[PDB]
């Protein structure tokens, strides 16, 4: 039920030192792969440092994602007009049913979709006239064609089923988080109580608010990543001053046997 | 004849082309399920037969790489299952054939074969026989697509004469496994020799290799005569140059072809091929390849005559330079069996290099007369390089052997990746178990034979997927040339050393279910990983840090909540390591 | 086509004065990608300050994530100082404990 996902990305005039290209690889919400176009070349991130991996599999990696350079630097040569450009794409496989896998392949330009690539037509698209254009360059190429659809329909998800073999014990890997329920006086006759998750994997997780065992919904939630691939979340919701010890907070995630009652 | 399908399965007969024509397919389409190769091989062979009947029918004019094209596009899905080869299927004959040859072992890396064991495999192999012999065929070809396709049809031979002579004992795996061990030893180590002479032949020319195999014959067969020996080498490389680009049941029918003329004119070539001539077709060919190297004459004058002292240098040399350096391959290598060929060929570069240099001066003989000084250098550095490398190997053991290794390529070459480099490095200290036994005499050519080989497996896969511009140069600047590029290389200086950060050393718990065979390799990764994070560090610095990597694991394995150690210790070993290296 | 940062900053422990944590910074839904992004101790700026690679999301927006390791006293006040194309001038979010 997890994916591969690329994350690449080309800017039209980068801040200097900066990388014109660079791409961060993904599996599931773990941050595997890392590339940029000052160095040339992938490395692995995190704990995929340690994996159990095959000779060539990361010189494989960066062959691909040099091809994957060119093509984004030529993209504005063929788009021509002044501006900035941010160019991005979301390139990946997900297992499906049968042995199968699922592809993605999507762009956009300065922040806005604006181009895919059909794998049964084995051509770009989008009809944009920036899409025309960018789609144009590349279609007549080195078969850039055929290596986008080789690194989608075989690379890519080759590369998912070894690391699911290889690194079951990153991808299972299970956190449970540390809560912490704190009132914080606001307003007038006001109050902020907030509900907080330290360090979870994986990052599925709901916070809801009970109020004397009766649902007072959730306010503001709010999520984020720490350092080492964990995760952090917070939730929190108005409350009449003095009315505060009539609530309490519940916390749903995989790595718990059940929900957990949070008290303040 | 007007069918080439037709030609070769009667020369070769049935049992041969079934075989040869199964290789075929296995080194091409390497996942392809055993079975439906097996259809491919019967298809292709039924066809034949329509030819063998009628060489006029249908179809039977046309070659045989439109024929096993034609065939191979059967299987359409070649992209979902095997990637840029389906691209190839666009294409007509003959860049058709070039791109189905680029596409052969992208992917070494393909699942291990796990032995079944011993008593099931002797079940398999009085059931249904003909087919188990089949299946060793097609899983050894398929990990070997360069495998010389003749000797692999020896080695199925021998498969079965171990089976045969062993499912009869009751200590099975007593008998067998020896036997089965020596035969994949020996493989390997053919599947290698052969893959680098098919990279001589078409990445360096066909000049490359005809100077390999005249230093190599005449070493064998002192006695024949230079004039002897050049038929001889192009007719090998007739032969090669056939395997090598697919051709198979071609190659086949030549290197038997070949071995009947070596018979047949034994006089004019070694007394010591007599026993190999009364073997049967399959073991002939493997003998002769295999015999030892005839006495060399009496009274040979010094190589000095003809290369220095000789008024007529500088005229053959413009003459034929081809033919001339070949002449000096011949002559030093009749005279020395005991350099490896790789040297002897170094040796006539520096030659030629000279000889180039010298007929240009004014005057050429007192240019060139200490031609000989040259050499002495190198003969030297190889033999100093493998002394102190055996030194190296006795004072520690196979495993820091192989660590003193890692960092050495890691600091040359660290734009390689960890897990190719660790591989990289495990091949070359095997260079230890296989050479340092050997006696003085014999230790350097063994040595360079080796490495010659396992170097080129890296060229071979890094020209493919090219990550390191110093791996580029050695590879490709001489052949001959690549071992001792490769030691020249000091530390990589360019590289942009990985940085430390409190993640750098993070492991979940899963580490203690670990073998030692598997936690070895995990020290090995973590040591090339130290390299890349300063490389200019010294022996001490890198051990220091080293004992505190196996200080953690070994630490937090021992401790109730394992995961606690980890979290908080992973960063500590970074704090230390930093200051053990300077940061 | 021009979009304004979120900024978060949370520990990434449970706050206890006097043990070691680390201080996180996540700035994330912005687009274009240049970004200048500091952490501040009392004012002014940590310089052993670590962040992970610049990355982006489902809906295209980037994102990233800057921390240090460091020890909370209760004296000391941190804060997160995030300049970018869409802000008139540098803000500044201040470390909330609970959060």
């Amino acid at each position: 039920h997890l994916s591969l996902l690329y994350h690449l990305t080309a800017v039209s005039s980068p801040a200097p030192g900066t990388p014109a290209f660079w791409v961060s690889g993904w599996l599931g919400p773990q941050q595997y792969l890392s590339y940029n176009s000052l160095r040339g070349e992938a490395e692995p991130c995190g704990a995929w440092v340690w994996e159990n991996q095959v000779s060539w599999y990361w010189e494989k990696e960066t062959t691909d994602l040099r091809i994957k350079e060119k093509l984004f630097l030529e993209a504005f040569k063929a788009l021509g007009g002044k501006g900035p450009y941010t160019l991005q794409g979301l390139l990946g496989c997900e297992l499906g049913p049968d042995n199968t896998s699922v592809p993605t392949a999507k762009f956009a330009l300065n922040g806005e979709e604006f181009m895919n690539f059909d794998l049964k037509q084995g051509t770009w698209g989008g009809d944009w006239p920036e899409a025309l254009a960018i789609s144009q360059r590349w279609q007549q190429q080195d078969k850039a064609a055929n290596k986008e659809l080789t690194f989608l329909l075989f690379s890519c998800p080759h590369r998912l089923r070894e690391h699911l073999e290889r690194g079951r014990g990153n991808l299972e890997w299970k956190e449970p988080p540390s809560m912490r329920l704190k009132a914080r006086p606001s307003s007038p006759g006001f109050s902020v109580l907030t509900c907080s998750a330290f360090s979870f994997y994986p990052p599925e997780l709901q916070l809801r608010f009970l109020r004397n065992g009766l649902a007072a919904g959730t306010g503001q939630g709010d999520f984020g990543p720490n350092s080492d691939g964990s995760f952090h979340a917070s939730s929190s919701l108005t409350v009449k001053s003095g009315d505060e010890h009539h609530y309490c907070c519940i916390v749903q995630h995989a790595g718990l046997a059940q929900p957990l009652r949070v008290e303040l | 004849h007007k069918s080439e399908v037709a030609h070769r399965f009667k020369d070769l007969g049935e049992e041969n082309f079934k075989a040869l024509v199964l290789i075929a397919f296995a080194q091409y389409l390497q996942q392809c399920p055993f079975e439906d190769h097996v259809k491919l091989v019967n298809e292709v062979t039924e066809f034949a037969k329509t030819c063998v009947a009628d060489e006029s029918a249908e179809n039977c004019d046309k070659s045989l790489h439109t024929l096993f094209g034609d065939k191979l596009c059967t299987v359409a899905t070649l992209r979902e299952t095997y990637g840029e080869m389906a691209d190839c299927c666009a294409k007509q004959e003959p860049e058709r054939n070039e791109c189905f040859l680029q596409h052969k072992d992208d992917n070494p890396n393909l699942p291990r074969l796990v032995r079944p064991e011993v008593d099931v495999m002797c079940t398999a192999f009085h059931d249904n026989e003909e087919t188990f012999l089949k299946k060793y065929l097609y899983e050894i070809a398929r990990r070997h697509p360069y495998f010389y396709a003749p000797e692999l049809l020896f080695f199925a031979k021998r498969y079965k004469a171990a089976f045969t002579e062993c499912c009869q004992a009751a200590d099975k795996a007593a008998c067998l496994l020896p036997k089965l061990d020596e035969l994949r030893d020996e493989g390997k180590a053919s599947s290698a020799k052969q893959r680098l002479k098919c990279a001589s032949l078409q990445k360096f020319g066909e000049r490359a290799f005809k100077a390999w195999a005249v230093a190599r014959l005449s070493q064998r067969f002192p006695k024949a005569e230079f004039a002897e020996v050049s038929k001889l080498v192009t007719d090998l490389t007739k032969v090669h140059t056939e395997c090598c680009h697919g051709d198979l049941l071609e190659c086949a029918d030549d290197r038997a072809d070949l071995a009947k003329y070596i018979c047949e004119n034994q006089d004019s070539i070694s007394s010591k091929l007599k026993e190999c001539c009364e073997k049967p077709l399959l073991e002939k060919s493997h003998c002769i390849a295999e015999v030892e190297n005839d006495e060399m004459p009496a009274d040979l004058p010094s190589l000095a005559a003809d290369f220095v002292e000789s008024k007529d240098v500088c005229k053959n040399y413009a003459e034929a330079k081809d033919v001339f350096l070949g002449m000096f391959l011949y002559e030093y290598a009749r005279r020395h069996p005991d350099y490896s060929v790789v040297l002897l060929l170094r040796l006539a570069k520096t030659y030629e290099t000279t000889l180039e240099k010298c007929c240009a001066a004014a005057d050429p003989h007192e240019c060139y007369a200490k031609v000989f000084d040259e050499f002495k250098p190198l003969v030297e550095e190889p033999q100093n390089l493998i002394k102190q490398n055996c030194e190296l190997f006795e004072q520690l053991g196979e495993y820091k052997f192989q660590n003193a290794l890692l960092v050495r390529y890691t600091k040359k070459v660290p734009q390689v990746s960890t897990p190719t480099l660790v591989e990289v490095s495990r091949n070359l200290g095997k260079v230890g178990s296989k050479c340092c036994k050997h006696p003085e005499a014999k230790r350097m050519p063994c040595a360079e034979d080796y490495l010659s080989v396992v170097l080129n497996q890296l060229c071979v896969l890094h020209e493919k997927t090219p990550v390191s511009d110093r791996v580029t140069k050695c590879c490709t600047e001489s052949l001959v040339n690549r071992r001792p590029c490769f030691s020249a290389l000091e530390v990589d200086e360019t590289y942009v050393p990985k940085e430390f950060n409190a993640e750098t050393f993070t492991f979940h718990a899963d580490i203690c279910t670990l073998s030692e065979k598997e936690r070895q390799i995990k020290k090995q990764t973590a040591l090339v990983e130290l390299v890349k994070h300063k490389p200019k560090a010294t022996k001490e610095q890198l051990k220091a840090v080293m004992d505190d990597f196996a200080a953690f694991v070994e630490k937090c394995c021992k401790a109730d909540d394992k995961e606690t150690c980890f979290a908080e210790e992973g960063k500590k070993l970074v704090a230390a390591s930093q200051a053990a290296l300077g940061l | 086509i021009q979009r304004t940062p979120k900024i978060q900053v949370y520990s990434r422990h449970p706050a206890e004065n006097g043990k070691s944590n680390f201080l996180n910074c996540y700035v994330s839904g912005f687009h274009p990608s240049d970004i200048e992004v500091d952490l501040l101790k009392n004012g002014e700026r940590i310089e052993k300050v670590e962040h992970s690679d610049l990355s982006f999301s489902k809906d295209w927006s980037f994102y990233l994530l800057y921390y240090t390791e460091f020890t909370p006293t209760e004296k000391d006040e941190y804060a997160c100082r995030v300049n970018h194309v869409t802000l008139s001038q540098p803000k500044i979010v201040k470390w909330d404990r609970d959060m």
